[PDB]
């Protein structure tokens, strides 16, 4: 049979080896002690040796943790708004510097390549340039997806009231905006706040009971350590607790970005969608609009148990 | 008792893998520390701490900028680690202290880099220079410095786009301006929250342009900030300045037993 004691050293292996390839230290951990418990009493095949029995299942527990139950199907839901004659709302929000306006310029491109409208809502009212950042970026779509090429329709639109105001009231107007004017997506950008700044996470909050979109996404570097997990826990309970709804509405799915400055240390993806169980929506691999990817789960599986 | 070394041992390799130090430098602490060790959790968590203050430190002074004279900082650092908050959080650090200051944006990538650093600067009432039109960030960090030099500034602050190691075109343009301007000190910034992909890329940086200080960011929030020791041994640099916010005056100087305290617990 297999005991624990066997596996006590292969399993030991395999954790500092996942720690390695950045993986947070305690997933890795509890990753570990699933495989054990799964294996403990059962026989191993013919031609199988505890390493490989144990290599095996730790990939198909990756697997799984990668692709969950739950998928997005962003376009679809877009259709959808749309039988109900109101906008598809994003809110993207993530700690500083993760790449939150870039990607959301990304996925706004995706967008306007597939036939839809989008209106961005300029709601970091805070750092230094975000709305001439965002300005910029409108203008490079609008000139990539002009009105003669859409039947005299404006496709993309920057929604800003400049800095120092509400964001939340600031989103409220541009979705109040998007109805009337016509745009099909509505993609809210937040500014950068750390997970444990109250004043920060409960503006956020506020942002997304007001306002009720249609689709929170978490925005988190993939270059990210342990941080992955307490990002993430602490914005979840943020949206949690300073909400007041029967059944809150929490992250909704997770934008992994800067994975083509991580080799294959590809971890954080596992870090992050073991504790939300909410599915990477998109990959960012640069920093161009074309740097979007889906995930594929077997792929990054596979990187990660390669070195 | 050699179960009680191992056990309070095992517990610190932990503490350390939470805070974001590399695994290798844990592997190699741990033996350290034990091979060096040949009431109970002071005579360890002294020689483990003994052992940490080896590893931020490189052993090398800071460089420091000498009044009177030009003196030349290039920021470099991955995408979104916060060198252009931390180039005015600098500036107003040395012009605070009397120091004839001034920043120039060599950004030409990033959306709104210039009109970023602009207005840091200006509500900081800090000199700046900088371009909506020029493409090439050599021509305007040359024809920053260039301008400042003639106005006799003692501190040129060069802000830099954010680069990582894999894009091979972005590190040669980063090595070109470094040849352009002929920087006194290039300082590398670097995020507290970065996971075990940061020796790596620190290494990459050292590797290209001459690295010769680094500044730690974000770390008023949970992250202790551990891929710092991993940082200071790539670059042979020490630690000068952490960021403690997102306002300009959130920036105060590296202290050694404060940060090896927060990263141990
Ligand atoms: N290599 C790489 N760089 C990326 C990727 N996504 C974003 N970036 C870069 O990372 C930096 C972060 O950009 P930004 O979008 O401003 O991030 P942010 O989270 O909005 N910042 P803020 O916290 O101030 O709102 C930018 O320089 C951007 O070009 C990615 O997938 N790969
Ligand atoms: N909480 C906190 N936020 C910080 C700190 N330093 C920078 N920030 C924030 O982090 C984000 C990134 O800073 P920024 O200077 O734009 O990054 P960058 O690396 O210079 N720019 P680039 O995208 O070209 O790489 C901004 O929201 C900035 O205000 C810090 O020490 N603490
Ligand atoms: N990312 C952020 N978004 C919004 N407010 C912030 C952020 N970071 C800090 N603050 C706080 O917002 C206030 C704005 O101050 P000021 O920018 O000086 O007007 C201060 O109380 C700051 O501490
Ligand atoms: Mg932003
Ligand atoms: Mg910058």
């Amino acid at each position: 049979s297999l005991s624990r004691e066997d596996m006590e050293s292969v399993l030991d292996k395999m954790r500092d080896h996942l720690i390695a390839k950045n993986v947070a230290a305690d997933i890795a951990v509890q990753l570990c002690e699933s495989v054990a418990n799964k294996l403990e009493g059962k026989v191993m095949g013919t031609f199988s040796t505890v390493t490989s029995t144990v290599k095996q299942a730790l990939q198909e527990s990756l697997v799984q943790i990668l692709q969950p139950q739950r998928r997005v199907d962003m376009l679809r839901d877009i259709m959808d708004a749309q039988r109900r004659q109101r906008p598809y709302v994003v809110t993207f929000c993530g700690v500083n510097g993760v790449g939150k306006s870039t990607n959301l310029a990304k996925i706004s491109f995706w967008l306007l390549e597939n036939g839809f409208s989008v209106l961005i809502a300029a709601c970091d009212t805070f750092r230094a340039g975000a709305v001439e950042q965002l300005r910029t970026h409108t203008r490079r779509l609008s000139a990539l997806h002009p009105p003669e090429k859409h039947g005299g329709r404006t496709m993309v639109q920057l929604f800003e009231k400049g800095y120092g105001k509400d964001a939340a009231g600031i989103a409220m107007e541009a979705i109040a905006f998007a109805r009337n004017q016509g745009f099909d997506v509505v993609l809210v950008d937040t500014a950068g706040r750390m997970q444990d700044n109250a004043p920060l996470m409960t503006a956020l909050a506020k942002l997304i009971t007001v306002n009720t979109p249609d689709l929170v996404l978490f925005v988190g570097e993939a270059l990210v350590g342990n941080e992955a997990v307490d990002q993430l826990v602490k914005f979840n309970r943020a949206l949690a607790d300073h909400s007041m709804a029967q059944t809150p509405r929490l992250i909704d799915g997770i934008v992994l970005t800067k994975f083509d400055t991580i080799d294959d240390k590809v971890g954080a993806a596992i870090s992050m969608t073991y504790i939300t169980s909410k599915p990477i929506v998109f990959v960012g691999t640069g920093q161009t609009y074309c740097d979007l990817r889906s995930l594929n789960a077997k792929a990054v599986v596979a990187a990660l148990m390669k070195a | 008792n050699e179960e009680v070394l191992n056990a309070m041992l095992k517990e610190v390799c932990t503490a350390l893998l939470e805070a974001d130090v590399n695994i290798k430098l844990v592997k190699q602490l741990r033996e350290n520390v034990k091979s060096a060790i040949d009431n109970k959790r002071k005579m360890i968590q002294h020689a483990v701490f003994k052992e940490l203050v080896k590893l931020v430190d490189p052993g090398v002074k800071a460089w420091t900028p000498t009044k009177g004279k030009q003196n030349v900082i290039m920021f470099v650092g991955l995408q979104g680690s916060g060198k252009t908050t931390t180039c005015s959080k600098l500036a107003y650090y040395y012009q605070r202290k009397g120091w004839k200051t001034c920043l120039i944006c060599a950004d030409t990538f990033r959306a709104g880099a210039f009109d970023q650093l602009k207005q840091n600067a200006t509500k900081a009432r800090i000199p700046f220079y900088g371009s909506y039109t020029e493409m090439d960030p050599v021509i305007i960090a040359s024809e920053g410095v260039e301008k400042f030099k003639n106005e006799n500034f003692e501190i040129i602050i060069v802000d830099t786009s954010g680069r990582h190691k894999q894009e091979d075109s972005l590190f040669e343009e980063m090595l070109q301006v470094a040849n352009a301007i002929q920087p006194d000190n290039i300082v590398y910034v670097m995020d507290a929250s970065i996971g075990q992909a940061c020796e790596a890329q620190a290494k990459a940086f050292k590797d290209k342009v001459d690295v010769a200080s680094v500044i730690v960011t974000k770390l008023d929030g949970h992250a202790k900030g551990g891929g710092a020791l991993s940082a200071v041994a790539a670059t042979k640099s020490p630690i000068i300045f952490i960021g403690t916010g997102e306002h300009i005056d959130d920036f105060e100087p590296f202290k050694t037993q404060p940060f090896i305290s927060k990263l141990l617990g």
